[PDB]
This record gives structure tokens, sequence and C-alpha cells, in this order.
């Protein structure tokens, strides 16, 4: 069956699995580092704010209690294609919780594919989104933490969708609930248990506030990064099986191909030589 | 028919001494391919992919002859050379319809300095 | 090979047409294939596709055609055929 | 339908040596191969690859070769040929 077009697509896909093959050991490669440079931050001044906060029995007592109407909620996806299922998954569970109610959420997406892939779901909605990060680093994610509170302000809270590095080979959807500056000023303010003199109370509220939407941004950052090159590696052993299972089913095909195409040419050959 | 002419060698143990003889073939392939040469020489269309109309009936002698009886048997381990990398050619295609069993020898082992060749999982 | 399997079949009806039950069993037919096509090449007939005769059809339908259920006038006997076939790479 | 083709081409030639146009389209000449290939198979010929005949080419370029622009002093008629070719799966 024309073995020269077969022999070309067979061709085709070992280049495939060749580069996918490389690709998921630059995915484990840079998985290392994710994981190694995710150990050392993990955890660092996590639920600090919100433990103290939780320990001042007075802020307890009028903290205002209510249920916040409208709230913003910030994507994290991978900016590079063929990373894996882990930039569908974060986009498609904020697509469901968008879908439902409109005009209550700023979805102010981070990396490409989630910016992309919400662009056309929800116009108008998304006005900015943050892509092409050099490197994941505190003072980065602090400035990730401030452009967040200047579109804070006119919702009553903040979320962060992304992917949690449970396990190399486990990522799990996590979100967590930031509430923003108004709230936290007016909630921080109240703080009497703990002492704040050598800074003034008017700063250490603004400086601490920070601090406590830093953390979680700078946090899930490394969490979605190390869930990129994790979920990439699966992608690419998945996508270098299926290709190595296709090469080898065209590779029947050919010789089957092959020993047709000779007996044709022979049975022209014998029915000349018989006249 | 050189193949044979060690089979009849080992036949005569077989049937007058009564034991069991262990009869060591060059790679089959090249006794398949001395038929089909001879069946082309001789006029006769040769078949699909070259060979003689005859494959199976002149493989079937040589494969047929080789088996245990009451006075002796002949043991057979022939090499399998299959040409082009087709499993599914004639040629070793009908032959695996007889061999039971099957050894895999394995470049990698001897590299590591374990040198039975065999290979365990490739072999049944 | 090519004559076996109509030799055993004709066995088998036997029992169909006394009114009796007969299970026949062919092993694998690509044998039969090859001993006809020997045949037919060392004939000098023109082989089609694979080396196969163009009648090869006919060859094993003629043969499994005689496999059926009669009637229950007829004695209401039956030739049950299990016709097996070799794939080489499952294809 | 060997001789259709051509005999629609000497209608064609008309027009051509009578310094008018004229177009000629030939159908699927697959089909003509083959009736030109059972044509000549049937009269005990040698067969070529593919069981065609070996001039199976000079049929075709005799017919569509024909088909010119003759110069002003002929009366500056021309022939334009549109022949059909059937492919199986696009090969």
């Amino acid at each position: 069956a024309n073995l020269k077009q077969l022999k070309i697509r067979m061709k085709a896909i070992g280049s495939i699995k060749k580069i996918t093959k490389a690709m998921k050991m630059v995915a484990a490669s840079k998985m290392k580092a994710e994981t190694s440079r995710l150990e050392n931050g993990r955890n660092f001044a996590v639920g600090s704010v919100q433990k103290m906060l939780e320990n001042e029995s007075y802020v307890q007592k009028k903290k205002s209690t209510t249920a916040p109407k409208s709230t913003l909620l910030v994507p994290i996806t991978s900016d590079k294609g063929l990373c894996g299922s882990v930039n569908s998954s974060i986009v498609r569970e904020v697509k469901r919780l968008a879908l439902n109610n409109r005009s209550a959420f700023g979805l102010l997406p981070v990396g490409e594919k989630g910016s992309s892939g919400l662009s056309r779901p929800f116009p108008d909605l998304l006005k900015s989104s943050i892509v092409n990060i050099q490197n994941v680093n505190f003072p980065t994610a602090a400035a990730i933490a401030h452009q967040v509170s200047t579109q804070g302000a006119g919702y009553d809270q903040v979320t962060l969708i992304y992917n949690h590095f449970k396990n190399a080979i486990s990522y799990v959807v996590k979100h967590q609930e930031l509430l923003p500056r108004a709230q936290f000023l007016n909630l921080f303010k109240y703080v009497t248990r703990h002492e704040a003199v050598e800074p003034e109370l008017e700063y250490s509220k603004n400086y601490f506030f920070e601090l406590y939407m830093a953390s979680s941004v700078y946090n899930a950052l490394l969490n979605s990064s190390a869930s990129e090159q994790a979920s990439r590696m699966n992608a690419m052993e998945n996508a270098s099986k299926n290709a190595g299972e296709i090469l080898s089913k065209l590779t029947l095909d050919y010789n089957k191909a092959r020993q047709a195409k000779i007996t044709m040419e022979l049975i022209e050959i014998i029915s000349g030589a018989s006249i | 028919r050189v193949g044979l002419t060690g089979l009849t060698v080992a036949e005569y143990f077989r049937d007058e001494e009564g034991k069991d003889v262990l009869l060591f073939v060059d790679n089959i392939f090249r006794f398949t391919q001395a038929c089909s040469e001879v069946s082309a020489l001789l006029g006769r269309i040769p078949s699909a992919v070259g060979y003689q109309p005859t494959l199976a009936t002149d493989l079937g002698a040589l494969q047929e002859r080789i088996t245990t009886t009451q006075k002796g048997s002949i043991t057979s381990v022939q090499a399998i050379y299959v040409p082009a990398d087709d499993l599914t050619d004639p040629a070793p295609a009908t032959t695996f319809a007889h061999l039971d069993a099957t050894t895999v020898l394995n470049r990698g082992l001897t590299e590591l300095g374990i040198y039975p060749a065999v290979d365990p999982l490739d072999s049944t | 090979q090519f004559l076996a399997p109509y030799s055993g079949c004709a066995i088998g009806e036997f029992f169909r047409d006394n009114g009796k039950h007969a299970l026949i069993i062919y092993d694998d037919l690509s044998k039969q294939a090859v001993a006809y096509r020997q045949m037919s090449l060392l004939l000098r007939r023109p082989p089609g596709r694979e080396a196969y005769p163009g009648d090869v059809f006919y060859l094993h339908s003629r043969l499994l055609e005689r496999a059926a259920k009669m009637n229950d006038s007829l004695g209401g006997g039956s030739l049950t055929a299990l016709p097996v076939i070799e794939t080489q790479a499952g294809d």
C-alpha cells in the first residue's frame, strides 16, 4: 500500500516519540529543581498572620463576620504549552464557578494558557494578566501581590486557584481565600494582644498585609510550577507511549505491504515469462 | 539436503542405537532458501514472496522426521533467521508453528559479565 | 492435506443424514490453503492476491456449506463445524 | 472504449484545421486502459507491468499530443484537451 508513504509516516512518529521522550527527561530535570525549591520555600510564613489573628481574642470578639458578596479570582496556570492536563483542570474549575454567576468575579488570570483559555469564554471580565515569568521568587511574588491589592479594593474577597504539588505524580487543585486590604486593615487595627510599638500600628498594618498576601502567592507559584513539570513529565510518558504503540502497528502494516508488493511484482514477471 | 544428511545420521542412532540424539542445524533460513532456489531452477512458479510452492511439504518433511519414538529421540536445536525482520514471513511463520520452545540470546547480558547468552524473559 | 477436510466432513454427514448429531472440528485451515496453493501453483494456474488461487473461496465454502441442520422430516440430524484459522500478526 | 477518445479527437481536428476553436473533454482514461489492456490481453500479447501493455504510454501520448494551437498560416485554429483521471485512494 505505497510503502514509500508508510515509511515516511513511520519516520515522523519516530521523531515525535524521540522529541517527546527527550522533553520527558527535561520535565524530570526541571521537576527536581522545583521540588528542591519548593521544599526550601514551602510553609514560609504561611498561616503566621492567620495564627496570631486567631490568637487575638479581642479581635475575634469584634471581628466583622459577613459573607463576601463579590470576590476576585486569580487562577494560576503555566505559560508554556504541552505541560499536561493541569492547565485544563484549572481553567475548567474556574469556568464552572464563573459561568454559573457572571459579573461577580474579576477573574484576573495568571499564565498564557490560563488567560488565553479564559479569554473567549469570559470576555470583558478579565482585563489584565501576568505572563512570561522569568523565575519564581518572593520579590516577584510580592509585585504580583501588589497588583492583586490594587484590583482587590473593588471586591469583598480574593482567592487563588492553582495546582497543589502533593506528590511527584499527584497534583490536586487547591484554592486559598484571602481577604482584601480594606477588610484586613479594619480587622488588623483591633489587634491588642500582640504589641506593635517599634513600628506604629498605622505602618505595621500595611506591612503585615503584604506578608499575608505575598506568602500565599509565593507558595502557590511553587506548587503550580512543580505540578507543571510533574504533569509535563507524565504527559510525555503517556505521549511517548502512544507514539511507540502506533509506530509498532505501522511497522506490521509496512511489512504486510512489503509482502504484497513482492507478490504483485512477482506475478507480473511470471505472467510475462509464461508467454 | 545437507540438513537432511545430518538428520539421517541422527536417525541411525535413534532407531539402531536407541539412544537420544541432539541435532544441531544452522539457521533454517538458508535451508528454506535452498529449497526455493532449486524450485525456481526446476521451473516451478515461486510463492507469494519467492518461496517454493512446496514450502509446507518440503519443510514439513524435516520438521516431522524429528520427533521422539519408542527406540530413541532426536532433539533438534536449530537457529532461526527472520528475513527483513518480518515475523509474518512464511519461512519463520511456518517454522514457529512447529517450534515447542525458543532460546533467545541477548547481547546485553554478556556486557554485564553474565555469560549465559539466553534471555530469561524472551525465552518461552 | 487438501482432501482430509472433505473426507472427515463426509463422515459427519453420515450421522447428519441418519438423524444423529455430529460435531466435526477442522484444525487450522490455512494449512489447506497452502496445500491447495501448492497444487495450484504447480499446475501453472494464475495466482491472485497473496498468491492464493481465485477459487480459494469456493474451496472452503463448498466444505462448510455442507454442515447445516437438516429438518425433522429427514431425521432432524445436524452437523456442527468449528473451523480454525491462524493469523500471522493478529490482523 | 479504445477508439472513442481518438474518434472524438478527429471531430476536433475539423475545427482545428478550419481555423476554429474546439474543446475536447476525455473522461476517465483509466477505463480506456482497462479496455485497451483487455483488448491486448485477449489477443494473447505479452503483458507489461500492472498487466497493462507495454505501449500504454504511447496510447495517451499519441491522443493528447494532437491537441495544439495551429499557426495563422493554417487558420489559427486550436484544440484544447481536458483529460480526466480517476484515482483509487488519492495515490
